[PDB]
RNA sequence: GCCCGGAUAGCUCAGUCGGUAGAGCAGGGGAUUGAAAAUCCCCGUGUCCUUGGUUCGAUUCCGAGUCCGGGCACCA
RNA sequence: GCCAGGUGGGGAGUUUGACUGGGGCGGUACACCUGUCAAACGGUAACGCAGGUGUCCUAAGGCGAGCUCAGGGAGGACAGAAACCUCCCGUGGAGCAGAAGGGCAAAAGCUCGCUUGAUCUUGAUUUUCAGUACGAAUACAGACCGUGAAAGCGGGGCCUCACGAUCCUUCUGACCUUUUGGGUUUUAAGCAGGAGGUGUCAGAAAAGUUACCACAGGGAUAACUGGCUUGUGGCGGCCAAGCGUUCAUAGCGACGUCGCUUUUUGAUCCUUCGAUGUCGGCUCUUCCUAUCAUUGUGAAGCAGAAUUCGCCAAGCGUUGGAUU
RNA sequence: CCAGUGCUCUGAAUGUCAAAGUGAAGAAAUUCAAUGAAGCGCGGGUAAACGGCGGGAGUAACUAUGACUCUCUUAAGGUAG
RNA sequence: AGACUAAUCGAACCAUCUAGUAGCUGGUUCCCUCCGAAGUUUCCCUCAGGAUAGCUGGCGCUCUCGCCCACGCAGUUUUAUCCGGUAAAGCGAAUGAUUAGAGGUCUUGGGGCCGAAACGAUCUCAACCUAUUCUCAAACUUUAAAUGGGUAAGAAGCCCGGCUCGCUGGCGUGGAGCCGGGGUGGAAUGCGAGUGCCUAGUGGGCCACUUUUGGUAAGCAGAACUGGCGCUGCGGGAUGAAC
RNA sequence: GUCUACGGCCAUACCACCCUGAACGCGCCCGAUCUCGUCUGAUCUCGGAAGCUAAGCAGGGUCGGGCCUGGUUAGUACUUGGAUGGGAGACCGCCUGGGAAUACCGGGUGCUGUAGGCU
């Protein structure tokens, strides 16, 4: 398990666990929603995400011990049930380690120097999300201190912005609650199902 | 090293485009093939006949030898020190004209016609292109209306 | 005895020396390579060319 | 592979296709006082040893089977040679297969 | 770390021949003996190591690993 | 005495492949295909990656005509996770001998019906290319045909690989040429096209050790130093789940992450092969501080005692022996 | 320990085996056959000749270690010491 | 002990053959003027070398510019016109990975209770389907740029007329070929072009912007495009092969 | 305005579901002695018109799905050329030109050639 010091700057060309390469073994994280999955949308309405800002890896651990480390602090301070994080940022880079002294100078040299699979790692550009967070209202303050306990725990640095739209689906929070309840838009779950006025008519009708 | 074969890069060369697997139209056919034609090769994955190579995929050539059912052309390939002229035997189908000529022969066409004319009314007549000029002295309006007043945007993330 | 095996560089330097030569012009074809059912036909219209006209066409 | 005993095939003489025998080539027995077998039986004879290179790495497994052709049609009879391509195994004139049948091992 | 070999019953072996599951041993119910050992009649059982392609069919032919046991880790 | 056949490292003459992050052991990247790398023409390397091949086929070759595939649903005696029939949906999710890539629907697939175009011959061109060859392929052209009502279609396998010079041998071909003073015949020599091989695959006939070694040389090529790199080793830093009777942080610290160092090593081959004398100890000198003790301080789960954690800090110290 | 590689003994009992020699055909060169010395092949002897000498499993009233029982297997399975 | 055999031994000494051979080291003697590269292809028992092309030099030859438009050429644009599947983008478009919920109920794998007690049925846990949803691909793609690659930009063209043909054929038709006649002016830009012989040297390369494969990384190993060091001083970077 | 026979462009012309369809015509249909073919006149072939547009087919419709076409997305993403431009690096800004792609929004929904038939 080498330092993640190395494998740190995007190098090499995207070689992703499949049918050809099939010698990596599991990912370091396997969930990726901690709070209340279950929850509705109208419960959480603000956002707030982590903005990538280099171009550079993650490491898979680096996944797993920031979730840990932002539940922890969510749990505590806007207790249980009152949260829910989202891993936007799934690893599926893998790299290579050319593992040596197999300690000796009488085996082989860099002759075969393609590399076995040792892990995954997870690709960033700039200005992408890594760990999304939707919360109560008054959360606010607790949904900074919840992310900046995270970005001591990241390589490299990437800011934190609160964002402007409502929960996790896509539209302006400003008019999501002028919007849903007047017509068109049909609450699911965590998502929000739009629809448009160009379907047949007894989608229409079916409402109302 | 690169395994020196024929029809080894076209993986994406000879494929059909989208939607259109399928019989080739026989307009494909029926075009007329005189000598001393120019035409472009365009490889079609559907006739395993005669297919030319992948080297001369999109070359231009001309017409020279004309069979039953192909076509002799004489195509000017590229190798290392040198350009050659070549020939190959590619059947119909690897075959569509070339629409530089087309607009060139209407060019002709026009400045037969123009000559014609300048006999006729003593016109002086300039049917010899010459390129975009530099633009002329033009006398924009402005009635009225003010000109709209740009300046940039603040940063919002 | 580990040596390169194949590079490029400063071949576009040595093949501009002299110049890429286009050979484009020069008149009547060479006639190899020709369909020979087709070549077959026209050795026969040329010979009767010579013999089969003169007082026809020059009048 | 299985090629029949006869076959109806171009002959050289009468300027037709006509039935052929298939029958297997051989090498047949060699001459000794033929050109190469006496130069080299010339050569040989004397305290030198072994002067021409004998092969002794051998890599080919397979033979061309190739097909001496008899015109059956008579007084024609104008044997001629023809080539397959390189095989193991190889019988003549026998048990051609069925489709619409069980193994039955 | 490379190069080579194998998984079948409770153990040890077959047959690996792509159409039967075999050989011995122990266990089990008989008979012989007043009682055992041994002898005689008998039967019982195989996730054919794991997983997938090959075939009509895999226990066989290939690939992949879970491991066991080899042969090599040489010149300064 | 001479001829023949055995034995014959006793004696003689030669050979001990090449590529190679030194050699060697390994492996074939030594011929040839497929996808990629390849930076949207073509070309383009590594012991770069994934894979294949030295075969198989009288039909899997040829032509016509018929039909349409895998898969799922609803149904129907024993019948069920699977038999058979029937209907529906079914754009390729099946099949085309095997590596993959393309291509394919009244078809290149399936079944059937006649079949040998896998035959005879002279060029031209495409491929690899030095614009030479073998191999392979495309268009033709003269024949003899097959199939089909016919236009047509076919000179092997839908395409990209599936193979091989001279010299020698062997065989076939003309009612052929030369067999040496002229003839007759046998044998031999030729002309033309098919085979028998060179897989180190544009084609040598081939084992081993040298520490008893020898010469030509190389830093184009190792083992010692020095340099670049710092995985590994060594040293620290940030975040805080925990531990620490209570107490995140006096003393520690999981999961994570950022660095330094050249005393281990590894990796590289730049310097040295007309030599730089390459282990350890002994003797002696200086320097570094990442401080073991000392001088002066700070902090504790520091009462004193002993300890431990840091600070300015190299001035001075860091021994006596048994084993190797 | 006679499997191996060696040496050696004996046999027309029997597969191979070159010249010469003989028979048949051919105008002759040549072609073919029959016959078959040593050696090889086949049978025996020898290890104070080169040399070669196993691995599993279950098992005793504390548990342990295993005389014992089993199985694959070799030319033979390291006895004395 | 591979010892000793005239200071010579794992084959003495002496003279000849012998000036043996060497793809391997070292040297290769006067000036000036002009021109001035290569480490690449293919094959070779080829890998420290040659062969062949490429590159270089020399010697010529055949021509044209010296006077409302020239001839010819090109590492260039312009105007036309086809070709590509890399960046980027997409996966609620195929193929392939992939996270999370809500609705819908044929399907069995499990329970809570009606219990002789029954598919006579209650709430199900899972899978299925539909519509969303997070995120990706060198060996996946519908889409699809920049840079790019080929050709075209007239007298060799264009038109009219007429003969030949043994090929084609309802057709005096198809198409080539030949003969005669009629109008030069068909983008910008720059230039004098065309062509043959002989042949040395070379066949160990290296660094840099961007693009890149193997590596943890390298003053490392392998490439593409272009320039350079080599082959080259001078002014700047204190000094230095490449800036 | 339409339709058949032969067709070129190959979904603006397919797909689902539905409404209308005068006259020719396209069809289904009644039939197997000849011609021809299968287990069966279902398919194929063969000879005719007792019936009908219910089906094919043709037209139109669906706040239709696809398809085609244009906006937004966006002068963004990338990008030739340039710098003693930034930054330890990652990578980024600028000058110089070239410049996309989807969600999302709006619009189309066969055009025809040759002969021949119907009002
Ligand atoms: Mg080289
Ligand atoms: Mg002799
Ligand atoms: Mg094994
Ligand atoms: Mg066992
Ligand atoms: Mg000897
Ligand atoms: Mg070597
Ligand atoms: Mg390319
Ligand atoms: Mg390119
Ligand atoms: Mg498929
Ligand atoms: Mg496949
Ligand atoms: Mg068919
Ligand atoms: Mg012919
Ligand atoms: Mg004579
Ligand atoms: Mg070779
Ligand atoms: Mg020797
Ligand atoms: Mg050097
Ligand atoms: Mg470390
Ligand atoms: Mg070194
Ligand atoms: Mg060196
Ligand atoms: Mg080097
Ligand atoms: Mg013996
Ligand atoms: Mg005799
Ligand atoms: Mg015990
Ligand atoms: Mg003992
Ligand atoms: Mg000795
Ligand atoms: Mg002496
Ligand atoms: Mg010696
Ligand atoms: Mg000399
Ligand atoms: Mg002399
Ligand atoms: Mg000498
Ligand atoms: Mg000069
Ligand atoms: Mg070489
Ligand atoms: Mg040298
Ligand atoms: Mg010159
Ligand atoms: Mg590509
Ligand atoms: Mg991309
Ligand atoms: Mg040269
Ligand atoms: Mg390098
Ligand atoms: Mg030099
Ligand atoms: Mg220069
Ligand atoms: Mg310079
Ligand atoms: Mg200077
Ligand atoms: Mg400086
Ligand atoms: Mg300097
Ligand atoms: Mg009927
Ligand atoms: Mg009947
Ligand atoms: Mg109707
Ligand atoms: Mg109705
Ligand atoms: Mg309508
Ligand atoms: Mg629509
Ligand atoms: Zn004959």
């Amino acid at each position: 398990r080498r330092p993640a010091r190395c494998y740190r700057y995007c190098k090499n060309k995207p070689y992703p666990k499949s049918r050809f390469c099939r010698g990596v073994p599991d990912a370091k994280i396997r969930i990726f929603d901690l709070g209340r999955k279950k929850a509705k949308v109208d419960e959480f309405p603000l956002c707030g995400h982590m903005v990538s800002d280099e171009y550079e890896q993650l490491s898979s651990e680096a996944l797993e011990a920031a979730r840990i480390c932002a539940n922890k602090y969510m749990v505590k301070s806007c207790g249980k049930d009152g949260f829910h994080i989202r891993v936007r940022l799934h690893p599926f880079h893998v790299i290579r380690i050319n593992k040596m002294l197999s300690a000796d100078r009488l085996q082989t040299g860099m002759r075969g120097a393609f590399g076995k699979p040792q892990g995954t790692v997870a690709r960033v550009h700039i200005g992408q999300v890594i760990m999304s967070i939707r919360t109560k209202l008054q959360n606010k303050e607790h949904v900074i201190e919840a992310l900046r306990r995270a970005k001591f725990k990241f390589p490299g640095r990437q800011k934190i912005h609160i964002s402007k739209k409502w929960g996790f689906t896509k539209f302006n929070a400003d008019e999501f609650e002028d919007m849903v309840a007047e017509k068109r838009l049909i609450p699911d779950g965590c998502g929000v199902k739009y629809i448009p006025n160009r379907g047949p008519l007894d989608k229409w009708r079916a409402l109302h | 090293t690169n395994t020196k074969g024929k029809r080894r890069g076209t993986r994406y060369m000879f494929s059909r485009p989208f939607r259109k697997h399928g019989v080739v139209p026989l307009a494909t056919y029926m075009r007329i093939y005189k000598k001393g034609d120019i035409v472009d090769i365009k490889g079609m994955g559907t006739v395993q006949k005669g297919m030319p190579h992948k080297c001369y995929h999109g070359k231009t050539g001309r017409v020279y030898n004309v069979t039953q059912h192909a076509v002799g052309i004489v195509v000017n390939k590229q190798v290392k020190g040198k350009i050659l002229a070549k020939r190959i035997n590619v059947r119909i189908e690897h075959i569509k004209h070339s629409k530089s000529r087309d607009s060139f022969l209407k060019r002709v066409k026009e400045n037969d016609q123009k000559k014609k004319e300048a006999k006729e009314k003593g016109t002086w007549v300039q049917l010899k292109r010459q390129p975009a000029p530099p633009r002329e002295a033009h006398f924009v309006r402005t009635n009225g209306k003010e000109p709209e007043l740009l300046e940039p945007i603040p940063y919002e993330f | 005895a580990k040596s390169k095996n194949h590079t490029t560089h400063n071949q576009s330097r040595k093949w501009h020396r002299n110049g890429i030569k286009k050979p484009r012009s020069q008149r009547y074809e060479s006639l190899k390579g020709v369909d020979p059912k087709f070549l077959r036909n026209m050795r026969f219209a040329k010979k009767h060319n010579k013999k089969g006209l003169k007082k026809m066409q020059a009048n | 592979v299985n090629v029949p005993k006869t076959r109806r095939t171009f002959c050289k003489k009468c300027g037709k296709h006509q039935p052929h025998k298939v029958t297997q080539y051989k090498k047949g027995k060699d001459s000794l006082y033929a050109q190469g077998k006496r130069r080299y039986d010339r050569k040989q004879s004397g305290y030198g040893g072994q002067t021409k290179p004998i092969f002794r790495k051998k890599a080919k497994t397979t033979k061309k089977i190739v097909l001496r052709l008899e015109c059956v049609e008579p007084n024609c009879r104008s044997k001629r040679m023809l080539a397959i391509k390189r095989c193991k195994h190889f019988e003549l004139g026998g048990d051609k297969k069925r489709k619409g049948q069980v193994i039955q091992f």
